[PDB]
RNA sequence: AUAAGGGAAGUCGGCAAAAUAGAUCCGUAACUUCGGGAAAAGGAUUGGCUCUAAGGGUUGGGCACGUUGCGGCGUGCGGUUAACAACCAACUUAGAACUGGUACGGACAGGGGGAAUCUGACUGUCUAAUUAAAACAUAGCAUU
RNA sequence: GCGGGUAAACGGCGGGAGUAACUAUGACUCUCUUAAGGUAGCCAAAUGCCUCGUCAUCUAAUUAGUGACGCGCAUGAAUGG
RNA sequence: GUAUUGGCCAGCCGUGGUGACAACGGGUAACGGAGGGUUAGGGCUCGACCCCGGAGAAGGAGCCUGAGAAACGGCUACUACA
RNA sequence: GGUAAUUCCAGCUCCAAUAGCGUAUAUUAAAGUUGUUGAGGUUAAAAAGCUCGUAGUUGAACCUUGGGCCUAGCCCGCCGGUACUGGCUGGGCUGGGCCUUUCCUUCUGGAGAACCGCAUGCCGGUGUGUCGGGGAACCAGGACUUUUACUCUGAACAAAUUAGAUCGCUUAAAGAAGGCCUAUGCUUGAAUACAUUAGCAUGGAAUAAUAGAAUAGGACGUGUGGUUCUAUUUUGUUGGUUUCUAGGACCGCCGUAAUGAUUAAUAGGGACAGUCGGGGGCGUCAGUAUUCAAUUGUCAGAGGUGAAAUUCUUGGAUUUAUUGAAGACUAACAACUGCGAAAGCAUUCGCCAAGGAUGUUUUCAUUAAUCAGGAACGAAAGUUAGGGGAUCGAAGACGAUCAGAUACCGUCGUAGUCUUAACCAUAAACUAUGCCGAUUAGGGAUCGGACGGCGUUUAUUUUUGACCCGUUCGGCACCUUACGAUAAAUCAAAAUGUUUGGGCUCCUGGGGGAGUAUGGUCGCAAGGCUGAAACUUAAAGAAAUUG
RNA sequence: AAAGUUAUCCAAACUCGGUCGUUUAGAGGAAGUAAAAGUCGUAACAAGGUCUCCGUAGGUGAACCUGCGGAGGGAUCAUUU
């Protein structure tokens, strides 16, 4: 309540709606385009990279485990990020300098589960596909 | 309520339903007008000419008695004041407050009153200017305005 | 200050009827108000009404007989073509069978159903059902 | 006084010398006690000859009668020349064409500049005959 | 002589031991000591012996210059910072 | 001067023009439109792409012929590649 | 998931869609979590400290209504009949003509009707015509007519697309095709509506704006004079001149006419009368108290605390009485009481200007409401220069307590606390509740003004003042109740809201980072105003219930 | 009527300086967030053992303490001649 209601006040309503519409966070991040600037992906869905080392990260307090993530250096723009490796026993397959392919967790830039500070997951290694290699549908080329 | 206040009073006067003179008035419109013109030349403004005639002798409503308005009579007889009486009194009051203020430098309350009075003068002058009683180039300049009143 | 004497009249009628009174008093009276009352009367929603004539503006005293649910006013007078007039009846009427929306047109102010019969449009001023 | 190429490699140290310099027009940073810094930094033009334009002063304005020997007057009474005519007079500023061994503040006269630190606020004063400074004084502040 | 006041009066304004799930340091604690134990600030500065202190910058190369660090032989508040 | 009007240009003379009803400037991962996606109604978002209009042929400028070109499967010059 | 795992690794069995199913990113619904329709602002995120005021938005009522006849079209019922006809003295509904004081502009030309008679011819009507009295309607041309917004109907506007009609491509997504006996043939379709902003015409005349007669500079007349310009054909032709006539502009005299001004808003401004208040400014008067000083009497303790000490004392402390000086402050009366825009305002009296409410058969006549930027005031503390400096007392120095005590307790004590001339502009600046306007329920108190009344009291006494009863206007508040509202506490507004629109301005969108960094702007400074992002998290938070 | 030539115009390209925009190295200084069985105290929630909070100013290892003026979101809706 308290809006202008006259028949010639369309400008005030349009200006107020445009100004107050910035308080939304999804729209504010859309207008400023942080994905184009700050996001590791240049507003894309996937990205290609080079594996540098394998690192283990401890789970949060209620849980207790080592999640066995991995370090990756991006080919597209050369910055270095950390990504997760899922399922079980997959760490053996991915060697050093293996040209991995990455994707998101679906949390849209936020940590998933008890895994701290990891926003990406490995989809392919040596261009074969992790899940297909896991089920022994293919053999990793040397 | 009011332009510069918080009061909500309703004190006023109620005009009777009848628009005809009482049967005991026995005064013609032709005779009555000369008392108005004599008093106007003696110096009384239209504001209290009506109240003095009303209290002293006879006429209660000049409009009902003569069919014409009181100010209109003076204007048609060439006795209308050059400036309206309400603006004249507002100017006089603003001058008197300014005169007190210059002696009393730190009366912040009278300074506040003066801002309201001048803003009311400007608002009323805008109406008179846009209706044509005063010339469009008339301006309220505070320095020599004291001569207009007297 | 007073910006809608029509709104004041309908609000006072609605309050008295909802609280169960039988008579209503309206301080300002106007031609649009009386023309609205005649429309209500022609459909039986009210009874006698009287306009006392003081020289200022006159007053209104309406006689109620129940049977009235609500009567409201739309304050911004929109412009409605004839083709979209059914949007409003879909919007602010409980059902199409009964209820009336009051319009103002070049042929006087009138309800939306015979106004449709007259094949005319104009501006919207209120409603009652 | 002048020197090819290099341009402080000399020396305690750019000591001495060189480079800039007038006027007209553009352009001008950090900082700041908002007064300055500022001629900041950094650019363009400059002769001779033949022309054009602008900037002033002085004297003149209609009828109608009466003295004085066409004139000075005395008057009475109208118009504002859609500003005209003649004469007189020095300098200061702007613009155009042509011209030359591309030169022209042609001699004289005539600021090198920038980024920072230490120290005294400034102008001023003193060891005449080896020391002119950070020394003294100063306005301001405080005490007896 | 005895008893008070006064520092924009002359001037002054400390040492030794332990101590934090590596190492280092010491927020913390005991102890001697008197008029008070250098506060706000500042620094190899015209004030630092060890000293050409250590790190960065400037150079092909710098005991010089500048910016930082501070248990400061022996900085410091109208002896003005 | 141009096919013609026009501060398009050359001379002389005035001091103007736009703006809080948002001028001027900065961003655009911006060719515009017909239109695509999603629905009670109102809307939100996309539109390089078969239809219409505009622009370009590595980056700038200049020009002949011809009714029609500042053309690049036409020419001249510079820069960068080759 | 820490030794019997319905959730991991496997085997059985089962579930969902199915030639398809999962994952990532983007976008819409879900989202009444962007809210014009339609969102919160007492306590959950959020009404600027307060007022004035410009752009901007919004603005009280009032001017031709009704009635009386006639008629056209369109539905419904009924009375029968046969798609279907008269009807019914039917009832509605749309529309078009006249009289009611109103009715409907005007001239020229076209063709020509209706009503009339003239004679000529048939079975009380007609061709009749080369008849005119006469033009219902219509057409073409000229002049006059307040102007916008709004709505109705037209015109003009792309193919594709969207909706949508037709035809069995074997159905369908598509396509614009096809169909008919047997044909050396015939026939059809390839529609239609919407767009919607701007521009062009037509009808309507409510709603919302605008113009007109007040120094008459007003309307009309074949009334009557002027002075200026223009000039069609008629007197053979040409040139010049004049009269009459026709038109335009302008100015007098006279006559004609009902000769021209809406109310006075429980809108607003102003005037007047008796009052009211701790509203503001300057000056002045008084009061005890605290501290200090002088005089006076006596003699051993006085202060302070839960308990002590630091401190002062026969150099007479503390205490008693009298006098003097200085600065600050106005007790009791003092309240569910008053005034001011808020911050705020309390001893007497004099002077100066200002204000609310009431009363009023005064005056003007829409002058109004809220406001982006902009402006005035703005507790306490703080800053810059003078005066003053009693009391308290940041900083500081001591005495106790305590394991420690840079504190809470006690004795001192600087800036400050007061005032004059200038800055600063923030507070839990709180009713945590914006401003204007309308309506809604019972009660009794109370402050100011006015009106009515029976009495008491009292005075150089009456009328006045004090007390009592009842009504009304305007305030600061209170008790009960819920038809109502909310999550609830609670509310006469926080009501009249899913049955959602009286007008205006501002602010908020999970919690942190953060009122931080940076830029700009004001200030002597302290600081004020404006105000992000990276990153991180599944909960923070409100009201109430049992412990 | 070709080469050549004089003076304007349209002007690519290069050099030097100024200005705006984006990215990025840096001794040292000073914050935030998370993970901890770390050290020192106990400020707040009960009258949290000195009622809590707001504006302003000063001080101390740290939470914090003290002065002035406010608020109840309090531990009081209340005391008579
Ligand atoms: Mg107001
Ligand atoms: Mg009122
Ligand atoms: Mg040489
Ligand atoms: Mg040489
Ligand atoms: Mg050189
Ligand atoms: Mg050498
Ligand atoms: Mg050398
Ligand atoms: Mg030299
Ligand atoms: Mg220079
Ligand atoms: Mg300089
Ligand atoms: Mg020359
Ligand atoms: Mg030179
Ligand atoms: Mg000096
Ligand atoms: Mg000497
Ligand atoms: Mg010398
Ligand atoms: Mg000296
Ligand atoms: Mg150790
Ligand atoms: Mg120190
Ligand atoms: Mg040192
Ligand atoms: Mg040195
Ligand atoms: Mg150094
Ligand atoms: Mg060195
Ligand atoms: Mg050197
Ligand atoms: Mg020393
Ligand atoms: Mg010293
Ligand atoms: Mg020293
Ligand atoms: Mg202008
Ligand atoms: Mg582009
Ligand atoms: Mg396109
Ligand atoms: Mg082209
Ligand atoms: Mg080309
Ligand atoms: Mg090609
Ligand atoms: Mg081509
Ligand atoms: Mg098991
Ligand atoms: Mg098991
Ligand atoms: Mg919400
Ligand atoms: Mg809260
Ligand atoms: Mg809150
Ligand atoms: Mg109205
Ligand atoms: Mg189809
Ligand atoms: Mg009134
Ligand atoms: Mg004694
Ligand atoms: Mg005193
Ligand atoms: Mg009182
Ligand atoms: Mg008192
Ligand atoms: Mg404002
Ligand atoms: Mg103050
Ligand atoms: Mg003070
Ligand atoms: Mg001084
Ligand atoms: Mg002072
Ligand atoms: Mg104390
Ligand atoms: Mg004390
Ligand atoms: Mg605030
Ligand atoms: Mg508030
Ligand atoms: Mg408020
Ligand atoms: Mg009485
Ligand atoms: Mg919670
Ligand atoms: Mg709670
Ligand atoms: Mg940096
Ligand atoms: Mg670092
Ligand atoms: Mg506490
Ligand atoms: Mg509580």
């Amino acid at each position: 309540g308290g809006k202008p209601r006259g028949l010639n006040a369309a400008r005030k309503l349009r200006n107020n709606r445009r100004e107050q519409r910035w308080a939304d966070l999804q729209y504010k991040k859309r207008a400023l385009g942080t994905a184009y600037k700050s996001s590791p992906f240049g507003g894309s869905s996937h990205a290609k990279g080079i594996v540098l080392e394998k690192v283990g990260v401890e789970a949060k307090q209620p849980n207790s485990a080592i999640r066995k993530c991995v370090r990756v250096q991006l080919i597209k723009n050369g910055k270095k990020v950390t990504a997760f490796v899922p399922n079980d026993g997959c760490l053996n397959f991915v060697d050093e300098n293996d040209e991995v392919l990455l994707a998101g967790f679906g949390r849209k830039g936020k940590a998933k589960g008890d895994i701290p500070g990891v926003r990406f997951k490995v989809v392919k290694v040596s261009g074969v596909g992790l899940l297909a290699l896991w089920k022994e549908k293919k053999e990793k080329p040397r | 309520g009011r332009l510069h206040s918080k009061g909500k009073g309703i004190s006023a006067s109620a005009i009777p339903y009848s628009r005809n003179p009482p049967a005991w008035l026995k005064t013609t419109p032709e005779q009555v007008v000369e008392q108005i013109c004599k008093l106007a030349r003696k110096g009384a403004t239209p504001s209290q000419i009506g109240v003095i005639l009303r209290d002293s002798h006879g006429i209660a409503q000049v409009k009902v008695v003569t069919g014409n308005k009181i100010l209109r009579i003076l204007k048609s007889n060439g006795l209308a004041p050059d400036i309206p009486e309400d603006l004249y009194f507002l100017i006089k009051k603003a001058v008197a407050v300014r005169k007190h203020l210059e002696r009393n430098r730190k009366d912040k309350d009278s300074k506040f009153r003066l801002i309201l009075i001048e803003s009311r003068i400007h608002r009323l002058a805008r109406y008179y200017k846009t209706v044509g009683v005063l010339p469009p180039t008339w301006k309220y300049e505070s320095s020599t305005a004291s001569t207009l009143v007297a | 200050v007073r910006t809608s004497v029509l709104h004041d009249a309908l609000n006072s009628i609605n309050n008295a009827e909802k609280m169960g009174k039988r008579q209503v008093m309206i301080r300002p009276s106007s031609k649009v108000i009386v023309k609205f009352l005649q429309v209500m009367q022609r459909h039986g929603y009210i009874g006698e009404f009287e306009e006392v004539d003081n020289h200022r503006s006159g007053k209104i005293v309406v006689q109620l007989n129940g049977r009235l649910n609500k009567c409201g006013v739309i304050s911004p007078r929109y412009n409605v073509r004839l083709a979209e007039l059914e949007k409003w009846v879909t919007k602010l009427l409980p059902a199409r069978q009964f209820g009336y929306v009051i319009l103002t047109t070049s042929a006087g102010i009138m309800d939306h159903e015979e106004a449709r019969r007259k094949h005319v449009a104009g501006k919207i001023i209120g409603f009652f059902y």
